[PDB]
RNA sequence: GAGAGUUUGAUCCUGGCUCAGGACGAACGCUGGCGGCGUGCCUAAUACAUGCAAGUCGAACGCUUCUUAAGAGGAGUGGCGGACGGGUGAGUAACACGUGGGUAACCUACCCAUCAGAGGGGGAUAACACUUGGAAACAGGUGCUAAUACCGCAUAACAGUUUAUGCCGCAUGGCAUAAGAGUGAAAGGCGCUGGUGUCGCUGAUGGAUGGACCCGCGGUGCAUUAGCUAGUUGGUGAGGUAACGGCUCACCAAGGCCACGAUGCAUAGCCGACCUGAGAGGGUGAUCGGCCACACUGGGACUGAGACACGGCCCAGACUCCUACGGGAGGCAGCAGUAGGGAAUCUUCGGCAAUGGACGAAAGUCUGACCGAGCAACGCCGCGUGAGUGAAGAAGGUUUUCGGAUCGUAAAACUCUGUUGUUAGAGAAGAACAAGGACGUUAGUAACUGAACGUCCCCUGACGGUAUCUAACCAGAAAGCCACGGCUAACUACGUGCCAGCAGCCGCGGUAAUACGUAGGUGGCAAGCGUUGUCCGGAUUUAUUGGGCGUAAAGCGAGCGCAGGCGGUUUCUUAAGUCUGAUGUGAAAGCCCCCGGCUCAACCGGGGAGGGUCAUUGGAAACU
């Protein structure tokens, strides 16, 4: 069976019911200077039952579209 | 039109529209009938019920709708059930 | 294009002699018009390495174009000196070949011979004189045209041969056994003159 | 600059203008605007023709045309060659290149095309002067 | 449908032609699925190179020949293995 | 991986400017022989005369008009096609595109494969016949008539859902089985002998194809643009879709986005690729292929498997046109062509033979796709415009220091050649076919006709008497353009005297100018040559590769500091970065590499390679 993808990331808020936005920051090289630059993307998951709180870290995995910019669905809690 | 296939589809076309979109709103009041007994609380409603999802396959037939369309509607029937 | 104008004063522009004879630089042995005789400004690095490029083009009486063209395949060539693979092209080149057998005296009646048809290229009719000729390739003279004057004076007059050409003079039939190296082509032409000239 | 710089403010380079800008516009009737397109000539009309002074080490009487362009714009143009048939009201075609002599002509008059006629006489360099061969 | 057909190429006066999979609405000359051979016409007899087991799959898989392609298919014996393979 | 000129009296440095190269859908000027191949509105997505660019089926159905009842039409209904092919790039910075993935949120005519069905009825309707109105478009009225047109009833749950079990996943869940409730289809045509062949018809499933949606990453300028957002962000239900979803709605919250550049503005179809460069890069996005978008401007839906549909419908608008003034008609960014714009881009051609597409059982019809031909040196490649011998070197031109130089072995002369050209002749491949006539083999069948396949006979060329070949005849008809002060290869005479003119830069011309104009020479390239425009180079002149800031341009007047960038030694650990192996994929064409085909080359064909800061997975662990 195919495999979704599964970012790790930090939760950044959760002032929306069941859902959490997260932080992956990856780190990219500058295509002129070859410098390795930060990088934040961020995602909308669906929290189930509002567990994962501001500051944490957690992990998430696509899923279909549940709402409008909600692609990805919590998996774990793996600091808080 | 300036092609006469293109004319004689005009035709066909508009007799089609007039036969789909009848056949249509028979099933929309055959549904509707049985919503509305649900709402009053009648006895016929079994009845009412088969009709209504009778006219949803048979409206599937004849391709009115689709069959995923129909299927929604017989689910959605039988709840109201 | 072909170049039809005068040979001699072709040759004493470039100071050598493009027949290998001499006879045209052996009475007034410099540049031709009016400003020859008498002494002029030395000559630039840039006018030396025209000079050697138009050396070979002239020799093999080539446009500036296709002479381009053929060193430009010659770089592709892995092994060897550009310069060098560039003047065995030039020597493969069908018009070369048809002269360097001895059917021609000059390299233009070598072509005229090739252009017109005259020649044969394994049995079979080529009239390009930009052909390029294969190692072992058989060069000859057309059932047809085997009995003209020209050439029979050509095949008993030259009474000598690159030592990488196979000939028979009575089939008219000769190949190059292999292809030449640089001591056996012209010495005074400085083909490292000419990868610069091309280099730049 | 350090490689943390150049990322933040990555290299710019001048950008370069042309010589000849007349030439890098159209024009559009419809929305009245002006179009970018580059055009090795274009046809005006003259409205005027004269002759001009060089600038301080040179002295003589160069000959232009004032020329409003079929883009609207408005440009001083120089007649090469000797002796020309040009006068106001004239269609001509203009080519790029300055004159260095004069200060505001960035554009030369294409001789033997449009009304502009080739130079008389002329026997050397005649594809330029626009003369056939005698 | 899919069609096991001609693709012209060569340059003019001088056709040659790929054997290719595609779908019948794509252009001749344009988007296609596969390449399953090559057919060259101007040899006295005519030069077939021929991918015979792709060719095998996607008759097998509902894919149509074209007219000329259907012969060319019968003379590399390709229309006999599938009428055996149906069998 | 080449450099040169130009700041000074001279110098070194810094520094700009300019030039030598390559390129092009070019244009222009002069010139112009041929052939192969390719290319040809870049501007006004401006307006368009005329012809053509999609139709097909009588083996679905009923009429109609002829042919001496055959054959041939003519319009109906009905089916399929018309959403492909062709054009354009206006809009679009946007999951549009490119690349990598996901869908357990999807649909799919025609084509294959399987398991089933294909039973009984019915009422119509054009065509037609009359007839009403209309200028015309076209509408109606009444009376008939058929179907593979339409509609019921019947029979089909293998579909969906519910439930019970088992198995399994990534949360919603997926798969199979079993039951259970409610409902759902259809059509006949041709031909052999009620049975049966074959083409169609209905239900379900799987394939293949095509489409749809989601996501990571990637490719423009401007903050002298920082705030933006209110179905907006999320939720709960409902509704809607093929499908997930604020897709829509009613409610309940209030969020969402943004200096990692939101929003706004400007510009732009994107890509494979193409030009350039030593490369890193820069520029471009013609032709060819892929994707997208649009078709008079705006909006809408209908029909359909598929369109919100270039040559369909409706409405509105601007424009052109026809009216009998009541009302009608139209959309070349299809192929040609015209007008207009412009520096500037083609014939109102032949053919469907080939290949591909639509319809048909097929013959076949249709196809401005496409094959061809025409026009243009617009480009690339090939070949010519002759070859050999030929004077201490004719005449003539130019010039002399008047001796001679030079144009010049050039010419002449003599001997040759026929690529070409002309004249006659000889003549391709490109065709494979289909259909049809013979037999044969399989599966099936009571037997068949036929289906699938195999083998033979027969059958078709737009190009076009084209390439090509052969023979005869004559060098006879077939070269120019620019440059020559330095850069920069090539020099002298006159004429002119800061004039006339040249010029890319430096600069020439003021009465003895290799720089202006002519001539003779000469150089470069050659059916071209030059000029202009545009891009890359040279330019290390934005320097990552690859520069600088005491006095040449350049250290903020100085501190304190948020974010950010960077950061001492070491054990274990991890492994995101880094390195490495394998697999998948990065279409074809193109450059490159081999290999073949065209007499060569261009060009064509075959086989590779390359190309990702790609994904999946296994490794390594110094360095961050
Ligand atoms: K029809
Ligand atoms: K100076
Ligand atoms: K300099
Ligand atoms: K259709
Ligand atoms: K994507
Ligand atoms: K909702
Ligand atoms: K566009
Ligand atoms: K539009
Ligand atoms: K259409
Ligand atoms: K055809
Ligand atoms: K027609
Ligand atoms: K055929
Ligand atoms: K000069
Ligand atoms: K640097
Ligand atoms: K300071
Ligand atoms: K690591
Ligand atoms: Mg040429
Ligand atoms: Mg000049
Ligand atoms: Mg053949
Ligand atoms: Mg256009
Ligand atoms: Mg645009
Ligand atoms: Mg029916
Ligand atoms: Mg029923
Ligand atoms: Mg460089
Ligand atoms: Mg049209
Ligand atoms: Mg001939
Ligand atoms: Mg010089
Ligand atoms: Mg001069
Ligand atoms: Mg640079
Ligand atoms: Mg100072
Ligand atoms: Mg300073």
């Amino acid at each position: 069976r195919n495999q979704r993808k599964v970012y790790q990331g930090r939760v950044v808020s959760d002032k929306m019911d069941k859902t959490i936005t997260v932080v992956v920051e990856t780190k990219k090289n500058h295509p002129i200077y070859g410098k390795r630059m930060k990088y934040s993307k961020k995602y909308k998951a669906h929290d189930e039952n509002n567990t994962a709180k501001v500051g944490d870290i957690v992990k998430i995995m696509e899923t279909r579209p549940l709402s409008a910019t909600k692609r990805f669905r919590l998996l774990e809690v793996v600091e808080e | 039109p300036n092609i006469e296939s293109a004319i004689k589809r005009v035709r066909t076309s508009a007799n089609a529209n007039a036969k789909n979109s009848s056949q249509t709103n028979a099933m929309r009041t055959a549904i509707k009938k049985f919503e509305e007994a649900v709402a009053a609380g009648a006895d016929n409603v079994d009845a009412l019920y088969n009709e209504a999802v009778k006219a949803v396959d048979m409206a599937a037939t004849k391709g009115l709708i689709h069959k995923n369309k129909a299927n929604r509607d017989k689910i959605r029937l039988s709840k109201l059930a | 294009s072909r170049y039809t104008g005068p040979s001699w004063k072709v040759s004493r522009r470039l100071g050598i002699s493009l027949s290998g004879t001499g006879k045209e630089l052996a009475r007034r042995p410099y540049k031709p018009g009016q400003h020859g005789p008498n002494s002029r400004g030395k000559v630039s690095e840039y006018g030396m390495q025209l000079t050697e490029k138009q050396k070979l083009r002239h020799m093999y009486g080539m446009n500036e174009r296709q002479f381009r063209t053929l060193f430009i395949k010659a770089s592709k060539i892995k092994e060897g000196k550009h310069g060098v693979n560039f003047m065995v092209l030039l020597e493969q080149r069908l018009d070369n070949v048809v002269y360097r057998l001895g059917l021609a005296t000059t390299r233009r009646q070598a072509r005229q011979l090739v252009n017109h048809g005259h020649i044969t290229v394994d049995g079979k009719r080529v009239d390009i004189p930009s052909y390029h000729v294969e190692v072992g390739q058989v060069i000859g003279v057309r059932e047809k045209s085997q009995n003209i004057s020209t050439i029979k004076e050509a095949v008993e007059a030259t009474v000598g041969r690159p030592a990488f050409v196979s000939f028979d003079t009575e089939k008219l039939e000769g190949s190059f056994t292999r292809l030449p190296e640089r001591d056996e082509l012209y010495p005074e032409i400085d083909e490292a003159l000419v990868v610069e000239y091309y280099n730049q | 600059p350090t490689i943390n710089q150049l990322v933040r403010k990555p290299r710019k380079s001048k950008v370069e203008k042309s010589d000849s800008p007349a030439l890098n516009k159209g024009y559009n009737s419809f929305k009245k605007t002006q179009t970018n397109v580059n055009s090795p000539q274009k046809r005006g009309v003259c409205t005027r023709v004269g002759t001009m002074t060089p600038k301080k080490p040179n002295s003589a009487l160069r000959k232009y045309a004032r020329v409003r362009l079929s883009n609207l714009i408005e440009v001083t143009a120089y007649i090469p060659g000797i002796g020309h048939n040009l006068q106001e009201h004239s269609v001509v075609l203009l080519r790029g290149g300055r004159v260095k002599d004069l200060p505001g002509v960035r554009y030369h008059i294409v001789r033997g095309a449009l009304d502009t006629a080739g130079v008389n006489d002329r026997k050397q360099s005649r594809s330029k002067y626009g003369t056939k061969r005698p | 449908a899919v069609k096991i057909r001609l693709k012209r190429m060569g340059s003019k006066k001088s056709p040659f032609y790929r054997i290719v999979v595609a779908d019948s609405r794509s252009p001749r000359d344009g988007r296609f699925i596969e390449t399953v051979g090559t057919y060259n016409p101007l040899k006295d007899p005519a030069e077939v190179v021929l991918k015979e087991d792709l060719v095998l799959d996607w008759l097998s898989k509902g894919a149509q020949p074209s007219d000329t392609v259907r012969n060319i298919l019968s003379k590399e014996g390709v229309m006999k293995k599938h009428h055996e393979a149906k069998n």
